[PDB]
């Protein structure tokens, strides 16, 4: 399929990012979009070759895309302002204007903030299953909370004994707004784990809440006295309990 | 093959000589219209047809993919280039030649291979620019191409032209005379 | 000594007996070479020459590109078609015809006419003459009108009324033009 | 109206 | 040419998904594209037809012979098939313009419910857990800022062939599993030890 690069990206205003996409293997024509919610699908710019027929659609003349390709493109966005926030999606069928399949890749969740100040890595903490939860329906919940991060950039996963679990595992598919209030409010997210009785009484049992948060990079400026709240990983585990 | 009607929906020609390209709609052997991709409009050949409308950006996605299909067949042919053909040269009235009245010459340059020509108008050496307009590459279904050029003309006893046509498939430009008679 | 290399898409309709019969040629061709080609008559996409045959085995494997080619017999041809009934196909220039000695020789100047349907046939005193008869092809102006000059070898003596008969769709009647010795 | 037959891309230049 | 779809559609799992769409000024050249977006991720195409009936091996399309009706057939419903579902116009001229879609949810087919609300200790400050509620009973957002209830996402234990219902709360006020969602609000059968 389509790819696209970077999954994420938190950024200052100012400061110019450069989107990627890949397309499908022998699909001549390549779409960029851009998606808010509450909003639908917003077409920038397409090519045909390494050519682009349809240069409107872009919001600013800080918007630019290439494909010299003609295979991969890359889009643009000098000076980037909040605005300019969206999930940036990536389209391509074998060719244009002949109605063909749009097959999409993963987007990029771009954030533009206007200062750093509001940005914080999550706190991450795993609650252990409760007594009566055991023995009423012989079943142990586990709930993990990332809390107090800034922006909503998160990926929350679950890994027992070192390996990464599916089974019995619900993650909430959206972070609350701790403040729903503030402007720069700060998000949380909860995520619960279920196993068997026997498997959370047993004490050689490892289980640990791995959240991937996006942040700055080494590249961009912190100036407070704060620890630099960067692109990085917050565990939080717990051993099995008899 | 064998059919009342034959059209074409349309020409799309692109070769690596500019490199440059032409879209074309054909019925029965005539231009219905052209695409000119430099100024992205489309021109009407028959008034009729001036009531409809024909999006540009068919004729240039079209080429944008023959240029990528032409790149494809030179790299699977190692490079097989196109022959010169020698071209026709005919140059004949739209109606009968008076002394008075006006008319138009037509200047038929046929069996164009590869669809690359300069077809002029001459009188005593001079170049005739006044008056002459030219059909698009029209297609043939040897996959040759033709192109008529026509010079608006006040016959006269002593005043007499030439056709110049210059393609790569004839040594020297062929000069096709025209007297008054 | 200049190297071209020519790429070539005709999206060909073939149409009979008005709606009746309607068939969608699309041919590819490399310089003058069609390598591969989709026939609304086959369905599918076959190679001409062994160059079109990497192009028919993709497109083919395509489910998308072949039911959007199997499509195009209405999209394109019996779309198209519908205008041609209102415009092209309602076209009819009436021909001017005239008669000029070149004498031993008399040369009927049928111009301007279209569609191409034509019958054009001399007369000696309301006998006809065949043995002394040349035609030019049907010439295209290219202009969306067509010309034919049909001559005859006479020897005319006091009482000889040659007569030039012309018939096409556009006319009621036939058209008649006479030449008097 | 009037509409275009569509050439599709050559495998893979 | 526009469609038209239900706003939202609550489908049991293990049963055929019949999605409605209706596009009574579908135009000859346009054809009938469905893609669905899981919250919130690339939309995935799933299947298109012109006049006649397609299958995927995603789902199967049925066209009215008029074109004016569609129906998208999810052939064996999953929690996976929980999503946007986006039925769309498309010609040749157009660019991708999705509706408002129909948000279909695939409800687990929850056997024997046990509703409970427990209380869990951070490897403070606690949290309440309220699951194994059945899927007709929804969970209302909450009233206070300072007191947040995640919405119910159904979990799945494959190995056990066993699915539950689950919603999440926890606070910093007065330091409160017993009085929780009384938004929502609880079945009595929730019980609290
Ligand atoms: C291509 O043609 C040249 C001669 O023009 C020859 O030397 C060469 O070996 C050919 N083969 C390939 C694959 O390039
Ligand atoms: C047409 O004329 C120009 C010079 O005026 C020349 O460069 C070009 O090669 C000519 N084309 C041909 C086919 O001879």
């Amino acid at each position: 399929g389509v790819s696209q690069s970077p999954s994420n990206k938190v950024t200052e205003k100012g400061k110019d990012v450069e989107l990627r996409c890949d397309p499908i293997s022998g699909h001549t024509a390549l779409y960029w979009y851009r998606q808010s919610l509450g909003q639908g699908l917003e077409f920038l710019i397409y090519f045909q070759g390494n050519s682009a027929p349809d240069k409107s659609g872009l919001p600013s003349d800080r918007f630019s895309a290439e494909r010299t390709g003609g295979s991969v493109s890359t889009l643009t966005i000098q000076r980037t302002q909040q605005e300019d926030s969206a999930v940036y999606l990536c389209a391509s069928s074998f060719r244009a204007l002949a109605a063909d399949t749009q097959y999409f890749g993963p987007g990029t969740r771009l954030t533009v903030l206007e200062d750093l100040k509001n940005v914080f890595p999550p706190e991450v903490a795993v609650f252990e299953p409760s007594e009566a939860e055991i023995s009423h329906t012989q079943k142990a919940t586990l709930v993990c909370l990332a809390t107090g991060f800034y922006p909503d950039h998160v990926e929350l996963s679950w890994w027992v004994n070192g390996k990464e679990v599916h089974s019995g595992v619900c993650t909430d598919p959206q972070p609350l707004k701790e403040q729903p209030a503030l402007n720069d409010s700060r998000y949380a997210l909860s995520s619960r784990l279920r196993v068997s009785a026997t498997f959370w009484q047993n004490p050689r049992n490892h289980f640990r809440c791995q959240v991937q948060f996006y942040g700055l990079s080494e590249n961009d400026e912190w100036t407070q006295d704060r620890a630099k709240p960067v692109t990085q990983i917050v565990s939080a585990e717990a051993w099995g309990r008899a | 093959i064998v059919a009342d009607h034959v059209a074409s929906y349309g020409v799309n020609l692109y070769q690596s000589y500019g490199p440059s390209g032409q879209y074309t709609h054909e019925f029965d052997g005539d231009e219905q219209f052209y695409v000119d991709l430099g100024r992205k409009e489309t021109v009407w050949c028959l008034p009729v047809l001036r009531q409809f409308r024909f999006d540009p950006q068919f004729a240039l996605t079209n080429i944008a993919v023959l240029k990528h299909n032409l790149n494809s067949l030179i790299k699977r042919s190692n490079s097989t280039a196109a022959t010169n053909e020698v071209p026709e040269v005919t140059v004949f009235s739209k109606s009968p030649v008076t002394l008075g009245q006006p008319n138009i010459l037509i200047c038929l340059v046929d069996n164009i291979f590869p669809p690359v020509v300069n077809i002029t108008w001459l009188s005593n050496g001079h170049s005739v620019t006044e008056g002459v307009s030219e059909t698009s590459f029209l297609s043939k279904s040897d996959h040759s191409f033709f192109k008529i050029s026509y010079l608006t003309l006040l016959p006269s006893a002593e005043e007499s032209y030439d056709c110049k046509v210059e393609h790569w498939g004839l040594d020297k430009p062929l000069l096709k005379h025209w007297e008054p008679e | 000594s200049p190297e071209d290399f020519v790429y070539q898409f005709k999206g060909m309709c073939y149409f009979t007996n008005g709606t009746e019969r309607v068939r969608l040629v699309s041919r590819s061709i490399y310089n003058r070479e069609e390598i591969v080609r989709f026939d609304s008559d086959v369905g599918e996409f076959r190679a001409v020459t062994l160059l079109g045959l990497p192009a028919a085995e993709y497109w083919n494997s395509q489910k998308d590109i072949l039911e959007r080619k199997r499509a195009a017999v209405d999209r394109v041809c019996r779309h198209n078609y519908q205008l041609e009934l209102r415009t092209t196909l309602q076209r009819r220039v009436e021909p001017t015809v005239t008669i000029s000695p070149s004498h031993n020789l008399l040369v009927c100047s049928v111009t301007d006419f279209y569609p191409a349907q034509i019958k054009v046939r001399w007369f000696r005193n309301d006998q006809e003459e065949t043995a002394g008869v040349v035609s030019t092809p049907l010439i295209r102006n290219g202009d969306w009108t067509f010309q034919i000059l049909v001559m005859l070898e006479m020897t005319p003596q006091r009482g000889d009324v040659y007569t030039c008969h012309v018939e096409h769709p556009s006319l009621q009647s036939p058209i008649t033009v006479e030449w008097r010795a | 109206a009037p509409q275009p037959e569509l050439p599709y891309p050559q495998p893979g230049s | 040419m526009k469609t038209t779809q239900p706003p939202s559609m609550d489908c049991a799992e293990g049963r055929a998904a019949n999605l409605p769409c209706n596009h009574s000024t579908i135009s000859g050249n346009e054809y009938v594209y469905w893609y669905r977006q899981i919250h919130s991720q690339g939309p995935q195409y799933i299947i298109h037809g012109l006049k006649n009936n397609e299958t995927n091996e995603m789902a199967s399309l049925i066209i009215t012979e008029d074109r004016k009706s569609s129906t998208l057939i999810l052939p064996h419903a999953t929690l996976r098939d929980t999503a946007v579902y986006y039925c769309i116009a498309f010609q040749g001229a157009q660019k991708l313009v999705f509706g408002q879609g129909t948000r279909l949810t695939i409800n687990p087919n929850i056997q024997n419910p046990d509703p409970a609300v427990y209380q869990l200790r951070d490897s403070d400050k606690s949290v309440c857990l309220f699951t194994d509620f059945d899927s007709q009973t929804n969970v209302s957002q909450s009233k206070d800022s300072d007191v947040y209830i995640t919405d119910k996402c159904v979990l799945d234990m494959r190995s056990m062939d066993f699915k539950s219902n689950s919603a999440v709360a926890w606070s910093n006020k007065s330091d409160a599993c017993a009085n929780a969602f009384n938004n929502s609000i609880i079945p009595e059968d929730t019980f609290f030890p």
